[PDB]
């Protein structure tokens, strides 16, 4: 019931439970975690 | 002012959202502050010039860490033909596996960004090699940033504020600008070069640790101290050097030879070198012509007020000149707005077909990128220069002090001025417009031998005088016996001819009747926007449908439905028509030069020659064709790596319709809805609970203009940028 | 096979010889007539402290007033005439016309 | 008569009129002188 | 000859599109029987065609490496029936047309209300007017020397 | 109604209109490719705007190259009409202003004084342009694409 | 490693923190 | 508050006042005219910045000018 | 007092209409205390459809 504290407490721990819980997922939750599988592939004109 | 902005107690008291948007969009108009002085305007300018270099060197940085921890600059620098820059990593938790897989380029292990900005060409030509070398770099443009911070700070201070007299000494300023901003730089940079880029295009690796060991070249400034300077020219590269090895390298550190590199394909790094000397040593030289402290030297005042023809035709000259320009800083901003965006079309025009990184000529979304780039960023200088130009007639001009000078002539011969203009501008639209409708008719009706194809013969004779043969025109340097062939025979011009007639680079391009009419579309386009921005900037302190419109500002709504309708009247309208004219020119120069490059690297120029000459050929050949890739970055069968673009296409669709919506509707039936939603909010239930402190109003009449070219500009350059990175990047030319 | 010091002392000893009996008199009185000066006043006198010039280091007992800042920029003008002669007889340039 | 001489001397109608015949005109020409690139 | 361009009559891409050309209308000749209208307005065609690519070739125009013909503008005397000469006759067309305009807006401004004579146009003082085109530069010129041409305000 | 009746053209050529042989089998213009494809806005753009958009711009040499000229001639009015609704009056009084002296330094200055057009003038003009330029489009690329493949 | 825990906190912690300070800030008095 | 402002051009025929939609002009004793009389703005606080003053003006130039100045609740014509 | 009645005179008010143009005289005020009392009567309409405009006496010259 405190304005002042409520508002401190609910950004900076919410930012934390965000980086955190981004920090803590796995591959199977993100594919960008996951990574990728499949060979790469080339080039218009041969470029790598 | 007790609330927000501080620096307006009129907008402070404003009880609509509307004190909101214009603190926001008058924050840098120190002028019209409250309680402002000149003192204070002059500090204030200062210290925001420290904290926009600041930013500058934090963007470098930025750009400098994320190339050296996500790129792949070590691996580029040993296959640059073959291997694809990388900007940064991606990491987005909305991708998809498929998205992941296809935007895994490079040599990277996870999504990347391929880079078509240049920096690693750019870098690899200066000696950077390592990504240590990067890393260094970034910590170094960090200390320089926050030294900048530093400085804005300090000279903000009551000890350390400079006073106005200080910022009004433009002999000195000129002085050390020219000596030592422009001619000790280039000096500095040749250094480089000299020790550094050069040593390093040769195999030499030099770094702080033993630049003091290693002889930049083998006699070590004895010919320099001497006299015998041709010393160093002696020994060149050979044309069998390959960049970055010693195989064929030579020893020469300052030469003319001209043309470009056989394999980089771009310009000799000595000659650079040498360029940069004979700058530096110009620009020292003219740095000593204004007086400062010692006797000696020019009065720019003096200068001014001499330079009076006594045959009256002129008036009084110059005479007073230099207090008006002194005085004013709408003046300093338009010339210097004018001067850099000149010399930024300038820049554009020199990089694209003479060429100074190693490996960029043959990186064609690079050059395409950077030619877009630098060209709408110039479109953009050049307005601003007659926006400001125009702001100085309102508020700073004073007409007593500038009696019959050559400043208050073209106010007294404006109408003549903007009539020719307008005569020019019809000629050139009409008879543009006409010859492509012609050659559209004749296309249609099955007759293309009846098209008015006129032949740019003076450009292509131009071109014969700088030694291209493909006209037979055998005039100066085409020519074998005359005397300006003869003069550099043996210094430059075997070198600088052997590239012009390469009719695979983009120096001189051949050139036909297509190219005719785009040229003459370009000047008609030129010739409109300086039309209506040099009416707006003689207009602005009044005209007869407005005769007090100094007494207004440089911005205002209007003047009234009354005396037949005032709309868009204002000396901002002015430019703010103009911005869309000026969209348009880039746009046209723009899609010139894609598609006669695009061509020219397919291998098939007769695509261009032939297509370019109705307005038909240009929607189909040009954009219906090119468009095949890029709108199938996505599609129901799956995505590949061109998706961004495809998306980003559609962005920019989006948002230049949206500008519509501000530019077409105006500002009642606006305020007229938003007054049924107050009541429908006031009466419903459970909402009455929540209230808003600043009254709902519509957007204002100029501020709705301001918004719509801002979704206009935004939209206008994004589905352009998206639909050349795309379709040069899906066949690379 | 040119001699970099006589080159360079002749071309000084000329441009200095110009600057004090030939082309002395224009350049003072033109000097005389240029001072710069912003809304009719000096940079001094706007409150330009930094602008003031040096009385102490202008002044010299030469009979018709030559002092160290003439001295340099003639020098100067010598030095660049005497290494444009030795840079442009160096090289072995040909300008072809006949 | 005098009245409707002076309706048919009005803008609209004298302009109709004139271009009619001056596209006549320029359509017989190129009937009878087609495909002109040139003036020999 | 003048910029790399070869002459028409001489360039094969003219001849290869004098060919194509008729080769296209002769394509549509076969779903017609011989004696039709069509069969006979399709011949007409290629008939001028033909004479159009004989024109174009006897005119002695320059045809680059594509085919088409090609306009010189810069001032070659064998080349003035392109821009000069049609140009000339424009500038007597366009100051026979303007001289005209001034002479009557010049006529009917010193009366009670020359707006209506604007909109209802007199036509026995235009046809005074019209045929006065016909010595318009000499009359323009003398206009110059005596200072009837510019109001000096 | 440009939505609409483009929903109509491709809905028709995708679903309903199309070519039966003597064995019993239907194929469709299109393909029936409205059903993925109609759902994104990219698919709008590529395979309804971009791919039956192929007719009126090879049309020219051929009966149907009057659609290609008007199809040119309606996206030049569509664009001319944006002159009109993006500008206001005061700008072009102060611009004809020194045309009226152009016209007064040659004695060619007509008695009906030239004015700008009026506010609401101008909106009229605007709109209708507009329309005409776009209904045009429609009726061009249409009647090209629904002759030459229909 | 990083852009796992930088990219939450630039694109969404700090315009969150920043929006609720600039609104305070402007709805001052 | 918008600034309204006039000049001794005025001929005092009286119609900017009665095309006043918020009672901002009235009609003061003169002398330099020969209908003796002269417009001023004496309430320039309920001006709304509509400008049907000038359309009203006969004077070359006009003789009653608005400045649109600061704005109001009341300047903006607010009902809520 | 003032430019005889029915005479032509050019304008030097910068802010009208008929700046630099001419007009003819209809009526002069005779009254001293009268700011503007030359009145003139033009052939073109300005932007509000008025062809009659009141100007002091050092804004009119008699031509
Ligand atoms: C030798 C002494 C010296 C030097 C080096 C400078 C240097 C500078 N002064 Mg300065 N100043 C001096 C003496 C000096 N001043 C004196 C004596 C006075 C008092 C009379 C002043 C009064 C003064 C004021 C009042 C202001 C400055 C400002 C500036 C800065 C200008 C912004 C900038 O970085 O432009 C950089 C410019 C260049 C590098 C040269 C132009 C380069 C051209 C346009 C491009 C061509 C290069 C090349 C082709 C491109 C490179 C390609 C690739 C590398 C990307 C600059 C750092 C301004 C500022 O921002 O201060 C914070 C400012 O407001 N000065
Ligand atoms: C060295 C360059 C320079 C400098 C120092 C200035 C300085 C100034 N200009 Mg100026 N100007 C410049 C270049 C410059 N300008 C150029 C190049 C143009 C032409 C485009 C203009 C056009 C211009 C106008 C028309 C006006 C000024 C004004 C001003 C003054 C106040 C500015 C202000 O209030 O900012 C406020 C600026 C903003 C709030 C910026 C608005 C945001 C813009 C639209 C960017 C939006 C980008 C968009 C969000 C991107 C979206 C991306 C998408 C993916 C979402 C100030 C003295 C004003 C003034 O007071 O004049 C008397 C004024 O009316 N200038
Ligand atoms: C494609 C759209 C388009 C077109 C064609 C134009 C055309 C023109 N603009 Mg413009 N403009 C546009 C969009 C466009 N604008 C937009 C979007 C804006 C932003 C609001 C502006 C802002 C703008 C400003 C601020 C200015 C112009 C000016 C001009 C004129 C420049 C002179 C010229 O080119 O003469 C060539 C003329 C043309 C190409 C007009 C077409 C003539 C047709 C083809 C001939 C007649 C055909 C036929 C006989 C008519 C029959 C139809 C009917 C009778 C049945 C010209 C009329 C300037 C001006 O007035 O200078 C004189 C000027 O100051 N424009
Ligand atoms: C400014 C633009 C422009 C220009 C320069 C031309 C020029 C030309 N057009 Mg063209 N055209 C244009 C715009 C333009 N057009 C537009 C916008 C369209 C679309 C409607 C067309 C559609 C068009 C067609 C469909 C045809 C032309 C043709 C021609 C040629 C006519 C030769 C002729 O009849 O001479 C004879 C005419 C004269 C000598 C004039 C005589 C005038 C008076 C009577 C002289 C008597 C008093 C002395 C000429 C080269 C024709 C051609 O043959 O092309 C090769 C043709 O068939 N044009
Ligand atoms: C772009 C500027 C320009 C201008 C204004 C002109 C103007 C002219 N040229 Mg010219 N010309 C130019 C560029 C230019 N030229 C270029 C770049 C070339 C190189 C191909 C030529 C090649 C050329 C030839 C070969 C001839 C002209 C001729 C002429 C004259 C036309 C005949 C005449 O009126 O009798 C007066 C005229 C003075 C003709 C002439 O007789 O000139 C005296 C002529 O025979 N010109
Ligand atoms: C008497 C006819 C007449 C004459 C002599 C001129 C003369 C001129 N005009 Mg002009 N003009 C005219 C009519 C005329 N105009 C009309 C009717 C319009 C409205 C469409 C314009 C609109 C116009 C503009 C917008 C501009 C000029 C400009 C100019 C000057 C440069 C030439 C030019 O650009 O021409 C171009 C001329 C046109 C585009 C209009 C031509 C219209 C037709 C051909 C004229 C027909 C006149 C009349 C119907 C015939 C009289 C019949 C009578 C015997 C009964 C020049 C002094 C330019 C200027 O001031 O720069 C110096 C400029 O920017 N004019
Ligand atoms: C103006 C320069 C600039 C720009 C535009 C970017 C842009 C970006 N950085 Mg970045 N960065 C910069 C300078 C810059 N950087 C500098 C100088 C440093 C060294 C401290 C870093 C260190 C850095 C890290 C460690 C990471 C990024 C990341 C990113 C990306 C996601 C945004 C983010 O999380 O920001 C993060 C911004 C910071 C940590 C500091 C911002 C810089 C100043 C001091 C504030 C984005 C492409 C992330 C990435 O690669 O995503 C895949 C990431 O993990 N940056
Ligand atoms: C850089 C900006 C950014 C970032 C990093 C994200 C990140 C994310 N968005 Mg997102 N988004 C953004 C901008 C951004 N968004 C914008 C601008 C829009 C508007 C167009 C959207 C619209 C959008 C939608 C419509 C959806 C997402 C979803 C997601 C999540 C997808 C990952 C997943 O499948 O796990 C899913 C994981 C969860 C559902 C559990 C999340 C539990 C969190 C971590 C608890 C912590 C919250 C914390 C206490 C509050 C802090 C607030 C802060 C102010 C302090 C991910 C967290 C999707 C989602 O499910 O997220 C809710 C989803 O449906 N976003
Ligand atoms: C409005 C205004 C303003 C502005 C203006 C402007 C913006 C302008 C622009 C201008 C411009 C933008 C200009 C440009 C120019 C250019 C030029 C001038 C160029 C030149 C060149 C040359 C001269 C060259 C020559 C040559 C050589 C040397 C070599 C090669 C050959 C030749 C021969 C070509 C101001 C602020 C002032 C103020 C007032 C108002
Ligand atoms: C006292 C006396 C006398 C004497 C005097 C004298 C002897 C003087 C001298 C003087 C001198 C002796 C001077 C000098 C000077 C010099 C200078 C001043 C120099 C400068 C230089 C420079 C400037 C350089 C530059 C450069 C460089 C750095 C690099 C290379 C290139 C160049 C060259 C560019 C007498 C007897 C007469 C008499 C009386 C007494
Ligand atoms: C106003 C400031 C003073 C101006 C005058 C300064 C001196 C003018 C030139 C005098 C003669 C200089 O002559 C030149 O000196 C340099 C400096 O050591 C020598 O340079 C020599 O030592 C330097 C380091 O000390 C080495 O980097 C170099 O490889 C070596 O050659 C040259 O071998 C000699 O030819």
């Amino acid at each position: 019931t405190k304005r002042g504290l409520l508002l401190k407490f609910l950004l900076l721990g919410g930012g934390a439970t965000l980086a955190f819980v981004s920090s803590q997922a796995t591959g199977d939750d993100l594919p960008i975690v996951k990574g990728p599988q499949l060979p790469p592939q080339p080039g218009p004109r041969g470029k790598i | 002012a007790l609330r927000f902005p501080r620096f307006s107690q009129g907008l402070a008291q404003d009880p609509t959202t509307r004190r909101i948007w214009f603190g926001i969009a008058t924050a840098h108009d120190f002028e019209s502050h409250d309680d402002i002085t000149e003192e204070r305007l002059y500090q204030n300018i200062f210290a925001s010039h420290f904290g926009q270099l600041a930013i500058i060197f934090l963007w470098t940085s930025g750009n400098l860490f994320h190339v050296a921890w996500q790129g792949n600059f070590e691996s580029w620098v040993q296959d640059p033909l073959h291997v694809r820059p990388i900007a940064h990593a991606i990491w987005d938790p909305h991708f998809g596996q498929p998205a992941v897989e296809a935007f895994t380029r490079g040599g990277a292990l996870g999504p990347v960004n391929i880079a078509y900005s240049g920096v690693y060409q750019w870098w690899y030509t200066i000696g950077l090699r390592t990504n240590e070398d990067l890393y260094t770099g970034a910590l170094f443009l960090l200390f320089l940033s926050a030294i900048s911070l530093i400085a804005g700070w300090l000279h903000l201070q009551p000890k350390w504020k400079p006073s106005v007299s200080w910022f009004k000494n433009a002999e000195s300023r000129l002085n050390h600008h020219l000596s030592g901003l422009f001619g000790v730089s280039s000096l500095a940079w040749t250094g480089h070069l000299v020790h550094v880029a050069i040593p390093g295009s040769r195999g030499e690796y030099v770094r702080w640790n033993n630049f003091l060991d290693v002889l930049p070249h083998p006699q070590g400034l004895g010919p320099l101290f001497t006299g015998q300077w041709n010393l160093y020219a002696q020994n060149p590269d050979s044309s069998s050097h390959l960049f970055g090895t010693s195989q064929g390298a030579g020893t020469a550190i300052l030469t003319l030879l001209g043309g470009f590199h056989p394999q980089t394909q771009s310009l000799w790094l000595t000659d650079i070198a040498h360029h940069h000397l004979a700058i530096a040593f110009i620009f020292l030289v003219a740095g000593h012509m204004y007086r400062t402290n010692f006797g000696i030297g020019h009065s720019i005042k003096d200068l001014l007020d001499a330079h009076i023809p006594p045959g009256g035709r002129l008036g009084r000259g110059h005479k007073g000149l230099y207090d008006t320009i002194n005085n004013s800083l709408h003046f300093q901003l338009g010339l210097a707005l004018a001067s850099l965006g000149v010399i930024t079309s300038l820049v554009a025009q020199h990089m694209y077909s003479l060429p100074a990184y190693a490996f960029i000529a043959q990186d064609f979304t690079t050059q395409a990128a950077l030619y877009t780039h630098h060209q709408y960023i110039a479109g953009f200088i050049m307005t601003g220069a007659f926006a400001h130009g125009a702001i100085f007639f309102i508020r700073d001009y004073n007409p007593e002090q500038n009696e019959d000078n050559v400043l208050a002539r073209m106010l007294d011969h404006k109408e003549a001025i903007i009539s020719h203009l307008s005569w020019a501008s019809l000629f050139l639209g009409f008879h543009t417009l006409g010859l492509y409708v012609h050659n559209d008719v004749m296309l249609a009706f099955g007759t293309p031998e009846k098209q008015i194809l006129i032949e740019p013969i003076f450009a292509q004779w131009i071109q014969s005088a700088h030694g291209k043969t493909s006209y037979g025109f055998d005039v100066l340097l085409s020519s074998t016996s005359g005397p300006a062939f003869n003069a550099g025979r043996s210094i430059w011009l075997p070198g600088w001819l052997n590239a012009v007639n390469e009719n695979t680079n983009s120096l001189f391009l051949t050139i036909g009747p297509g190219d005719f009419l785009v040229h003459h579309a370009i000047a008609l386009g030129l010739h409109t926007t300086t039309l209506i921005l040099v009416k707006g900037a003689l207009d602005a302190r009044g005209s007869k449908l407005m005769p007090d419109k100094k007494d207004f500002g440089y911005s205002f709504p209007c003047d009234g439905p009354g005396r037949g309708g005032t709309c868009d009247i204002s000396a901002w309208d002015a430019f703010y028509l103009a911005v869309f004219w000026m969209l348009n020119t880039i746009g046209w120069v723009t899609f010139y030069w894609h598609w006669k490059h695009i061509t020219l690297w397919q291998g098939n120029v007769s695509q261009f020659n032939e297509s370019s000459t109705y307005l038909m050929g240009w929607l189909r050949d040009y954009l219906w064709l090119n468009s095949s890739q890029l709108i199938n970055g996505y599609n129901p069968f799956g995505m590949n790596s061109l998706s961004v673009w495809a998306w980003m296409f559609l962005f920019g669709h989006l948002v230049w319709a949206t500008g519509f919506m501000f530019l077409i509707s105006w500002r009642g039936y606006w305020q007229e809805l938003i007054e049924t939603l107050a009541w429908a909010h006031e009466r419903t239930p459970l909402a009455n609970l929540i209230r808003w402190r600043d009254k709902p109003v519509a957007l204002s009449i100029v501020q709705a203009r301001l918004v719509g070219l801002a979704h206009f500009s935004v939209g206008y350059i994004f589905t352009y940028a998206a639909f050349l990175i795309a379709s040069t990047s899906g066949k690379f030319g | 096979e040119l001699n970099p010091s006589l080159v360079i002392s002749l071309s000084t000893g000329v441009s200095l010889f110009l600057g004090r009996f030939v082309f002395f008199n224009f350049q003072r009185e033109n000097v005389g007539k240029q001072v710069p000066s912003q809304n009719g006043i000096s940079h001094f006198e706007a409150g330009d402290e930094r602008a003031k010039e040096y009385v102490s280091l202008l002044k010299s007992n030469d009979p018709v007033g030559f002092n160290i800042v003439d001295v340099l920029a003639w020098g100067s003008i010598g030095h660049i005439v005497a290494y444009y002669i030795l840079a442009t007889s160096s090289n072995g340039y040909d300008p072809n016309f006949f | 008569m005098r009245d409707l001489k002076t309706y048919l001397s009005v803008a609209p109608v004298l302009s109709t009129l004139w271009f009619g015949a001056l596209a006549g005109l320029l359509i017989e020409i190129n009937r009878f002188f087609p495909d002109a690139l040139t003036f020999p | 000859d003048i910029s790399g361009l070869t002459p028409c009559k001489d360039s094969k891409q003219f001849a290869k599109r004098e060919k194509q050309q008729i080769k296209k209308l002769e394509s549509s000749l076969k779903l017609y029987a011989p004696e039709s209208a069509p069969a006979l307005a399709l011949n007409a065609q290629i008939e001028k065609t033909k004479r159009r690519f004989d024109n174009y070739g006897k005119y002695g125009l320059l045809c680059g490496s594509d085919g088409l013909p090609h306009l010189i503008v810069n001032g070659d005397q064998r080349h003035w029936g392109e821009f000069i000469t049609p140009g000339i006759l424009f500038l007597y067309i366009a100051g026979w047309i303007g001289w005209v305009g001034r002479s009557y807006l010049i006529a009917i401004s010193g009366e009670k209300k020359p707006a209506m004579k604007e909109i209802i146009i007199d036509v026995p003082l235009a046809s005074r007017i019209i045929f006065r085109g016909f010595i318009w530069p000499v009359a323009a010129y003398r206009e110059f020397l005596n200072g009837d041409l510019i109001a000096k305000d | 109604i440009s939505v609409v009746i483009f929903h109509f053209s491709w809905k028709m050529q995708s679903d309903v209109w199309g070519s039966i042989s003597d064995q019993g089998v239907v194929t469709h213009i299109t393909g029936g490719n409205f059903a993925q494809s109609s759902i994104t806005i990219n698919g709008w753009l590529r395979d309804f705007l971009w791919a039956q958009a192929s007719q009126v711009i090879q049309s020219y040499g051929s009966s149907l190259s009057a659609y290609g000229l008007f199809f040119l001639g309606a996206h030049f009015v569509w664009a001319f009409s944006l002159m009109f609704l993006f500008s206001g009056r005061g700008y072009w009084q102060e611009l004809i202003e020194s045309i009226v002296w152009a016209h007064n330094k040659l004695k060619v200055a007509p008695a009906t004084q030239p004015r700008a057009l009026s506010i609401v003038q101008g909106r009229a003009v605007g709109v209708t342009h507009y329309l005409l330029g776009g209904i045009a489009t429609t009726w061009a690329f249409f009647l090209a694409r629904i002759i030459a493949v229909g | 490693n990083l852009p796992s825990i930088f990219v939450p906190l630039v694109g969404l912690v700090f315009p969150a923190i920043a929006m609720a300070s600039l609104f305070l800030h402007v709805q001052k008095n | 508050s918008h600034s309204v402002k006039i000049y001794d051009t005025c001929i005092g025929c009286t119609q900017c006042v009665r095309a006043c939609p918020t009672d901002v002009l009235e009609m003061i004793p003169w002398d330099g005219c020969k209908a003796k009389q002269i417009a001023s703005a004496p309430r320039t606080e309920d001006c709304v910045g509509c400008k049907r003053c000038e359309s009203a003006c006969p004077t070359d130039f006009l003789s009653v000018r608005v400045y649109l100045w600061h704005e109001t609740t009341r300047s903006m014509g607010l009902a809520y | 007092v003032g430019p005889p009645r029915g005479s032509k005179v050019r304008i030097l008010r910068r802010e009208s209409y008929w700046y630099k143009g001419v007009g003819s005289v209809v009526t002069v005020d005779q009254d001293p205390k009268t700011r503007y009392p030359v009145v003139v009567r033009f052939d073109k309409v300005n932007y509000a459809n008025i062809s009659t405009n009141n100007y002091a006496l050092d804004e009119v010259e008699q031509v």
